[PDB]
RNA sequence: AAUAGAUCCGUAACUUCGGGAAAAGGAUUGGCUCUGAGGACAUUAAUGUUAACUCAGAACUGAAACGGACAAGGGGA
RNA sequence: AACCUGGUUGAUCUUGCCAGUAGUCAUAUGCUUGUCUCAAAGAUUAAGCCAUGCAAGUGAAAGUAUAUAUAUAUAUAUGUAGAAACUGCGAACGGCUCAUUAAAACAGUUAUAGUCUACUUGACAUUUAUAAGGAUAACUACGGAAAAGCUGUAGCUAAUACUUGCAUUAUCCUUUUGGAUAAGUAUUUGUUAGAAGGAAUUAUAACAAAGAAGUAACACGUAAAGUGUGUAUCAAUCGAGUUUCUGACCUAUCAGCUUUUGAUGUUAGGGUAUUGGCCUAACAUGGCUAUGACGGGUAACGGGGAAUUAGAGUUCGAUUCCGGAGAGGGAGCCUGAGAAAUAGCUACCACAUCUAAGGAAGGCAGCAGGCGCGUAAAUUACCCAAUUCUAAAGAAGAGAGGUAGUGACAAGAAAUAACAAUGCAAGGUUUGUAUUGGAAUGGUGGGAAUUUAAAACCUUCCCAGAGUAACAAUUGGAGGGCAAGUCUGGUGCCAGCAGCCGCGGUAAUUCCAGCUCCAAUAGCGUAUAUUAAAAUUGUUGCAGUUAAAACGCUCGUAGUUGAAUUUCAAAGAAUCAUUCUUUUUAAAAUCCGAUUUUGUUACUUUGAGUAAAUUAGAGUGUUCAAAGCAAACAGUUAAAGCAUUGUGUUUGAAUACUAUAGCAUGGAAUAACAAAAUUGAACAAGCU
RNA sequence: CCGCCCGUCGCUCCUACCGAUUGAAAGAUAUGAUGAAUUGUUUGGACAAGAAAAAUUUUUUCUGGAAAAACCGUAAAUCCUAUCUUUUAAAGGAAGGAGAAGUCGUAACAAGGUUUCCGUAGGUGAACCUGCGGAAGGAUCAU
RNA sequence: UUUUUUUUU
């Protein structure tokens, strides 16, 4: 009867929410990458404490540990394919510490500004809403997907975007021009 | 009907759900008698009929000492290790005490060593003086309200002088 | 009333099934056979989830009217029916013969096999039993009643048999040589000669294994299933090769390629 | 008028703790066939002489009714 | 994220609670709502009542076919079918709900050497025959009443419905071969012997007595002998009933309970499928209890599981699956392998239908829907296409189930813009800031593809389709906690506001309005409950002189807690300077200089049985995510691999958890228990 | 200190307790009585089938058997008594608490003008007073 | 020796 397709939850309220260091952290955060609102950034810090727990966990265990290499293997190379870090930062003490802006930066929406396109991070952000870029082979339009280290060597504009290739510009306004010229001629 | 509504070892009452259920069945008893040899048949759970004997007159019996067996009828019952109404209503349980007649038991012994395998065993003066009587005291062994007939063996030894000692000190 | 239930929850179905959690919610409850529900798949399941030959029940049954499907050489009708543990099954116009085995994870996977070697089918007998006239037959873990076996036999010896004649060829032993394979134990999938035994008093008898790499793992007596002897494994073991590969050097072994 | 003798059971509020109390309220008691149990006198563990009315259960039976007459509390708030 | 802040005062430090804060897969409600995916949904209270419609049926080689239709050489033989009915199976599954329920159910762990077991599989069997007998439907003809899923007589026929019944094998002897000997499967009784398990009165064998049910008087047709249906016994399968041990919320203003009326056990017997006071007759007075019995309450079905969690913990769990219960309340019963069944029946209680007034028929806590209750909960829709079940098993069914409709229960993604120049501001020709004016994308309409049982939705492509992108986002505050106003007008202890402290008598920063700002955002408030906060329930981890709290004092049972003491150390190889690894050093039985066991339990280390979902987590680009358990690989059309012309390959659904209790297991330390002298030993010799 | 404050008595509102009423109601257990339905057994006893005779009928015998009745047994349901649990009526009574101010008194806080307080007992319109034996939380850490 | 009292913010 009740559907069997699990769902959870990425936003945590912050709690305590008036305390003017934090807002204006955030209001900072928010301006640096360019977002809509509080729930994109309420969520990220979830998304960088999970794997912050994990390696609060795996760092109690003792070293030649059968549990402890293998988390840990498979956590760095989650990190290493993520590209939060690059290769000198291996250990677990060292991807323990990871802040907001570089887990922040794998976005798309932030990906395309520094790639260029776009000469603001909004200006990139209502372009990729407007679906004008592409990853390589394959149709992304959400600016919160997170590029790995391989996605990156292929990003370019969408085929089927006017810049693209596409058609060249406005139908209604190159109708109007070639009638008007038609009409002269 | 078993296995409920009765309280716990502590003394204290176990309040009754889980209504009666039908595998528990506990079917009402039966007496069975002497007269005609008829029963019926009653289908037990999975199709497994039982032979419900409630009049039994004619079985089989066995001499132990001679480890043989015949065919016979019984005369009456006399005793029960139950209540003494069963004897008294004539009835038959598989703890009976009945009597058989000495006949077939007699010719068997004629025909096979004679006089009035493992033979030679010398019997016993009290068993050749009942069976110079004609009657002889036995006691049923089969489950007659299951298996639907009387079958018995004839007593003899320590175990018949106690049970004629506690029949007749004594009335 | 209370009987014998007739359906099967789709999540209460075995772990080695493998069913999607959205694809409906029953599962096929196998029939009753030679072998136990948990420890036998359904031909359904083995023709479509595993084999992939079929993508609905309606043409499984229509594949499993046709007498092109059989077990022992036997043809099989039963949609539900337990295969077992170890078993033959046959397609004949293709010409094609899967043997039951066991996965190192511990599922259920077909064993491609020439004719010869399904021809050589291994069952482990569970007892024997004395009859009138004072002959032993004694039953296999497939339900097979074999009458007239070798008073050499034990109760825990296995015993070759032949699809064809229906009759015993050798028996094995349960020998600190003998190659065994775990059947519903914690370590399933591994195969093993043994190391050792422990009879206790009247519980659960344990043997201690031991891997070709020189792993030493403990399991009941009442789940292992002598394969063969120290020579060789009488049965073509699959790509796993009854190894169990470990789970952090599985990882790397996985990643290249 | 209603039971009322007797045995078995059971007995509240209240109380001055003594009572209330035979509280209230029940079953039985007919019959015969029965059965059993409970003192004084003698013998080198037991066997003989000789005096009770209190209980209990199986019967069936009698016109399903019985302290068979006489004799005898009506209770409760 | 192992967190605090306002309030007792003229001011201070405490205790202390109140209030604030955040979460809830936790309910309801107010305001608002452009999109998509995803989807809880009449449990709370009324396990109350139900109109209505549906929810269990079933025939593809194979039971019975003169209702009947059709085709082959010609009334001859085959056929294909087939309404109704007989027969067989299922209907005891599934679905819903949580009233009852307190060592009960449930959960883990055992046994059934104390039992039953449909279908299926595997073995297999004993005491007129060129094929036996009746007994009946549908149907024919007359009806009854208002009717039931109502019904009588006459006649008939079949079947795999019912009932009778037709070889032969084994053993002993001279010793391939001839004689003689005997014929009961289960089940029961009496007397014996006796491949396994752990223990048999086991399997089994021998004798003496009984002894059912069968070993086919049935149907279709596969090798270039077969199948269906049915049958005796055994084993497994699908299960079930009993059953060992371990575990539960509050309450002593529940201290003694149970025992004629079985309570505790013995014997004997009935009954059951089997053990058993399950019951009966006799016998004995026993059984449980401050380690909380017996009672009482629960707005208590139990479980894995949920929330909150640094660890401890606290609260919830009707509800996706398991196990138990119920079908208005009890009780009884047939059938059937399987029911004390209830969309089966019987009777009472309480409701309630038709009625010609005689009599019939009923249980939506199944699916939709209505009434009643209530803060509160959907459509009287479509489909067996997906999964699965039933059957006489492909084509037929299934309010199971799926799809769709309502659905700000929740959850995930994500619109309400972006860009170049002047004007201004800041700054050495860089950022923001009212103008122009064009690119680009969705929302929307339609058309198509795809999609679906059909339809719808999503996605894909093409046309109209944004400048105040009029294609417009609100919720609650702006004294403190706690950000935003002594900004402006209106009211003036009244109105009101205010979770707490407090504001309001004219300058109101707290009311009513406007502008602005503030917090969140298609979401935000309100009420109740619960969790952290709370180290204000404190085992970790509280306090008791004065804030709350040492009994007036002492004795003392249960409980808790209890001095020390019995086997040391030395020697050797390996990382950096240390650390780490290996052997023995008394006595007693074992092996002809050496071969090796020497408390119990707690405790502790390892394992096997550890259902799934859920949990953390692997791997895996549903446009990421909520996901789900896939997918990837060269392939405008061929190469490799292998097969002696073709055949695709690799893969994933692992891991830890599943009590604390049980099984096995190493154990030197710490705890207990025993042997330890009013005597008890061991050795040697002789005696029985 | 022209500080604070206490009680009786006043008025309004709210909450709970007692309450005669053989209180009632509802349920749930135990006792007794009645007892529908019904298992099994027994007694039956419409015929439906057999066996004999005469050449359409009859006597007798053997099963199976429908109504109906009796007996234990399961036991629905109703009533008596007792007990337990849960709500409510109830004339009235006696309290407590909260209200913005009311009257009388001066009780405590200073040696509060009589030091305060405890236990107990008695008296008083009230706070209060008094006796006995205690404490300093005293106004005394002190010949 | 006697000395009672002092609305409301």
């Amino acid at each position: 009867p009740k559907s069997y397709r699990n769902y959870s939850k990425t936003a945590r309220n912050p709690k305590r929410p008036f305390e003017k260091e934090r807002l204006d952290q955030e209001l900072k955060l928010i301006g640096e990458y360019g977002l809509k609102n509080k729930r994109e950034i309420w969520r990220v810090q979830y998304l960088l404490a999970k794997i912050r727990s994990a390696a609060r966990y795996l760092l109690t265990l003792d070293e030649k540990s059968s549990k402890r290499i293998f988390q840990g293997e498979a956590l760095l190379r989650r990190m290493v394919r993520q590209g939060l870090l690059g290769e000198n930062e291996e250990k677990l003490d060292y991807v323990l510490g990871l802040t907001l802006p570089k887990l922040l930066e794998r976005r798309l929406q932030t990906k395309v500004f520094k790639l260029g396109l776009a000469k603001s991070v909004h200006h990139a952000r209502v372009l990729i809403r407007q679906r004008h870029i592409r990853v390589g082979k394959q149709m992304v339009d959400i600016p919160s997907f997170l590029v790995r280290v391989d996605s990156e060597k292929h990003i370019d504009f969408a085929t089927t975007s006017p810049f693209g290739g596409a058609r060249p510009g406005r139908v209604k306004r190159k109708s109007l021009k070639k009638q008007k010229e038609k009409t002269e001629a | 009907r078993d296995g409920r509504h009765k309280l716990r070892l502590t003394g204290g009452k176990k309040k009754i759900h889980k209504k009666k259920r039908k595998y528990e069945l506990g079917r009402p008893p039966s007496n069975t008698k002497l007269g005609s040899r008829q029963v019926h048949v009653v289908r037990g759970r999975g199709r497994n009929y039982k032979y419900r004997a409630i009049k039994l007159d004619s079985g089989s019996f066995s001499w132990p000492t001679f480890g043989i067996s015949k065919n016979t009828r019984i005369i009456d019952v006399v005793y029960n290790a139950s209540n003494n109404e069963l004897v008294r209503t004539k009835t038959l349980v598989k703890n009976c005490i009945v009597v058989i007649d000495s006949h077939p038991f007699t010719t068997w012994y004629e025909n096979t060593f004679g006089t009035t395998i493992g033979k030679s065993k010398n019997i016993d003066p009290l068993l050749l003086e009942q069976f110079k009587q004609g009657r002889v005291l036995a006691c049923i062994s089969s489950r007659p309200g299951q298996c639907g007939k009387a079958d018995g063996y004839i007593i003899e030894g320590d175990e018949l002088l106690f049970y004629k000692r506690k029949m007749d000190k004594r009335n | 009333g209370k009987g014998i239930k007739k359906h099967l929850k789709r999540v209460n179905a075995p772990s080695h099934w493998m069913l999607n959690k959205m694809g409906g919610q029953y599962a096929p409850k196998t029939s009753s056979g030679p072998h136990k529900l948990l420890e036998s798949i359904p031909l359904v399941i083995l023709l479509r989830n595993r084999l992939k030959y079929a993508l609905t029940f309606d043409e499984v049954k229509m594949i499993l009217i046709q007498k092109i499907v059989k077990v022992d050489n036997k043809v099989r009708t039963d949609c539900t029916f337990p295969v077992g543990l170890m078993d033959v099954i046959h397609i004949t116009k293709s010409n094609e013969y899967f043997r039951l085995l066991y996965d190192i994870k511990g599922r259920f996977v077909p064993h491609r096999i020439t004719n010869e070697e399904s021809k050589y089918k291994l069952c482990k007998v569970k007892k024997i039993l004395l009859r009138k006239g004072r002959l032993s037959i004694a039953v296999t873990h497939d339900g097979r009643s074999i009458p007239y076996i070798h008073p050499d036999v034990k109760v825990n010896d296995t015993v070759r048999l032949d699809l064809e004649t229906g009759k015993v060829l050798e028996h094995l032993k349960f020998q600190v040589g003998s190659l065994v394979m775990v059947t519903a134990g914690h370590s399933v999938g591994r195969v093993g000669v043994i190391s050792s035994i422990d009879k206790n008093m009247g519980t659960y008898d344990i043997i201690h294994v031991k891997d070709s790499r020189n792993k030493v793992f403990a399991t009941r007596l009442s789940n292992v299933f002598v394969i063969g002897d120290n020579t060789k494994p009488y049965i073509s073991l699959p790509r796993e090769k009854g190894i169990k590969l470990d789970i952090i050097e599985e990882r790397r072994n996985r990643l290249k390629a």
